[PDB]
DNA sequence: CCGCCCTGGAGAATCCCGGTGCCGAGGCCGCTCAATTGGTCGTAGACAGCTCTAGCACCGCTTAAACGCACGTACGCGCTGTCCCCCGCGTTTTAACCGCCAAGGGGATTACTCCCTAGTCTCCAGGCACGTGTCAGATATATACATCCTGTGGCG
DNA sequence: GCCACAGGATGTATATATCTGACACGTGCCTGGAGACTAGGGAGTAATCCCCTTGGCGGTTAAAACGCGGGGGACAGCGCGTACGTGCGTTTAAGCGGTGCTAGAGCTGTCTACGACCAATTGAGCGGCCTCGGCACCGGGATTCTCCAGGGCGG
């Protein structure tokens, strides 16, 4: 099954973003919050992949891993806990 | 009618959500984002579940600190509201734009 | 019958016993404190293995560790450490 | 070849953290050619107080909740909440911990 | 009449001069006595190269021109040109300072 | 030969801070910012010179030299160029 | 002796820069246990290539200056004003550098 | 007499005599581009060690190199170096 | 109608050019140390075969959440005004800086020597893996408790 | 034309029961840590050379302090219109559960080439020393920026 994945960052739904906002200690949000949101998540996202995908493409895998995403992470100086060792 | 004031309901979502600990976006659409992201850097590409959570509770933790250091922008320029200026002035200050 | 997967979870569980006589610790907290303790490993090692090269020496002594710990661990919490570390070596070398 | 009763180094030096399991790690990780006799033992000295000192404040927490099982909700609580391992852990999300919980005086109501 | 600039022209003019200039904005030996003084609480009786202290003084003030730029930029988005307590404040706490 | 100093933070004088401002690009200054200021710069330099009094104290010198402050800089994630 | 004329990996690999001074700070820099044969040479390439860059950025920069010399501010300059040599050197200060002329559209005087 | 001390400083020249012919650097830049050579070399020996020892090998290779310029460098700067380096040790395998 | 608005010289700061001079960039030379040549060896790594965990794919359903739309009230944004605090500038006081000098504390080096760590062989016991049976926890629910929002009493 | 709150309405901490699944415990076993030993070189130590850091002293003048005028802007007050929070009816696709398949992660066994190691040579670049011009500086002149004292026709 050969599919191809388009335009799901509208999968991040305003709800989803208004309760990141709400576990931020937001009161009140702007209307144009969402899509710069959305933006700033697909940038991350962007920069964390790559790095991971990296690592996966270097130890000659196909399958990217939790250790892989956590290394790229910390290539980004943002250690993640709980997810191997 | 028993409609709450514009705030109220806002707090309470405000405390049970710092309450709480579980994931605020939906695992499927997040993991159908990152399959999609990752497209555009390796062909055929498989993720275990234990890298999508990973990939997702890095993200949430981002946009949650993200958020805050918005709001503290927004009251800086004496706003309850945030908006994206208040998001591209925290991004500017923390170093990512 | 795999290849053994090392871990710090029974000494963190012997340490949570003498902490909290009365208090358990799930999996996810197990996992979360082992990447915990390997992490600092890695901060100390690596501030140990850099004043190692920046003094031209090639060895990880007592000192060394001692004073990453106090470059890493900040104020009270590097006062308690080098104490706890001192006594220990202390205590191993009368024996 | 019975020879003497061998004795753990964690024993010797009155720990609980692995002594010997901490020497080969620093002797393995390219740290440097030569790893000094006291460096384990001052080592692993370093981790179990920071262990217990983490684990006592989440044991705390974990009491204030009215549970008797740390979990990372209660990790995040200590880590956050304590000031000097909040500024050593800075750079760290601990994984379904969430977040201490604030809201600010501008916000709240009047 | 006396000649007397408007308050801003002279203010802008320095901006371009500092800016287009790479000397040093502090005074050395007060910079030394300072850092001198600071550093007795660590270790009494020490001795400073001279390369140290130039060191100390360009990194301090390449944070403090890093920290007024941030300032600026919070002074600018609360709707003034005047920094603050409060705008630096605000910038230490958005880098992770406070 | 013993000396302490003390009061130096006003060292750092109203005029130095107007041209760090400036060099920063800051057009008008308030009142209260000078005070803010050396706070700040007393912290920097205290947390500084503390990493590499930390250094020297482990080199077992006597004077601190310019690697030490690149090295504790360079803890600092503050890479200085220029000085070895 | 009678052994073959002495060729330097430099000239071998058309470099400028010392592939054996590279090897021998990887190999004595403690990051791993072996060094392989093509990693000294694709480094020094690296830094080589970095280096041409930088210096050719900057000497645009002296150029554009009116100098035949590079100096510090002129390094700053081409160093600030390349957006990817900004981005790999966010976070370095450069002695004696300066600050790139920016002053905010708000300040302008109008 | 006293201990001789190594530079990048004559390389650096060279590499800029083959970019500016007519162009001259003074001696703090010179430091500084030392310097920055210095950071370069520490950052990619850095990764390289890393990703050698995270996929449990012991050779700093041609492909961890590579690999830890692609994961430093940004974009175009990653791309030429990875373009650069190929040709070099090509170069270097067929000689 | 009157403040409000549109403008060229005066003064100061910036730019521009020419002569002076210096010290710092730059070439050049022997020379010691670090790079290069050339065999050896044993191990790290490449690769083929094999096992099975685990990732991908799909069907159905159940509903929790996302979606969409109406309403209105609290909020962001704009306008005016007051005064006060910061800027520009002239005058006086301060000490930063520059030059030179002295001396001594401490950096850096050089033999040497011995003890502290790497490396090996063996053994045994501490720790991983694997069952497993129960007790902390999630949940369903009836609370009574805790909190928000508007009319009704009240008058100046 | 507002002030307090009683009580309705709703969210929510509490106490009880009932599964339930994973956490802590026990137990066979295995590989890695401890014991004992030898070998060698890394670092401690002691003496020495010199360099560069600190302290002093004097003169100059650049800068800082300080006071004064005034006007630019910060901040309060007020108003208003859009826009986001609240809430309810529709819908959709997320989660879950269950089955199926196979691709690739993980392991193991041979075997090869390749990098560390060591003996020996030699030339490359650090150090040190002349040597000349690129740039800072002073002198002098043209240009430009900015601000203030006159001309003007507007709904």
């Amino acid at each position: 099954h050969r599919k191809v994945l388009r335009d799901n960052i509208q999968g991040i739904t305003k709800p989803a973003i208004r309760r990141l906002a709400r576990r931020g200690g937001v009161k009140r949000i702007s209307g144009l919050i969402y899509e710069e949101t959305r933006g700033v998540l697909k940038v991350f996202l962007e920069n964390v992949i790559r790095d991971a995908v990296t690592y996966t493409e270097h130890a000659k895998r196909k399958t990217v891993t939790a250790m892989d995403v956590v290394y790229a992470l910390k290539r980004q100086g943002r250690t993640l806990y709980g997810f191997g060792g | 009618p028993h409609r709450y004031r514009p705030g109220t309901v806002a707090l309470r979502e405000i405390r049970r959500y710092q309450k709480s600990t579980e994931l605020l976006i939906r695992k499927l659409p997040f993991q159908r984002l990152v399959r999609e992201i990752a497209q555009d850097f390796k062909t055929d590409l498989r993720f275990q579940s234990s890298a999508v959570m990973a990939l997702q509770e890095a993200s949430e933790a981002y946009l949650v600190a993200l958020f805050e250091d918005t709001n503290l922008c927004a009251i800086h320029a004496k706003r309850v509201t945030i908006m994206p200026k208040d998001i591209q002035l925290a991004r500017r200050i923390r170093g990512e734009r | 019958r795999k290849t053994r997967k090392e871990s710090y979870a029974i000494y963190v569980y012997k340490v949570l016993k003498q902490v909290h006589p009365d208090t358990g610790i799930s999996s996810k907290a197990m996992s979360i404190m082992n990447s915990f303790v390997n992490d600092v490993f890695e901060r100390i090692a690596g501030e140990a293995s850099r004043l190692a090269h920046y003094n031209k020496r090639s060895t990880i002594t007592s000192r060394e560790i001692q004073t990453a710990v106090r470059l890493l661990l900040p104020g009270e919490l590097a006062k308690h450490a080098v104490s706890e570390g001192t006594k220990a070596v202390t205590k191993y070398t009368s024996a | 070849k019975t020879r003497a009763k061998a004795k753990t180094r964690s024993s010797r030096a009155g720990l609980q953290f692995p002594v010997g399991r901490v020497h080969r790690l620093l002797r393995k990780g390219n740290y440097a050619e030569r790893v000094g006799a006291g460096a384990p033992v001052y080592l692993a000295a370093v981790l179990e107080y920071l262990t217990a000192e983490i684990l006592e404040l989440a044991g705390n927490a974990a009491r204030d909740n009215k549970k008797t099982r740390i979990i990372p909700r209660h990790l995040q609580l200590a880590v956050r909440n304590d000031e000097e391992l909040n500024k050593l852990l800075g750079r760290v999300t601990i994984a379904q911990g969430g977040v201490l919980p604030n809201i600010q005086s501008v916000l709240l109501p009047k």
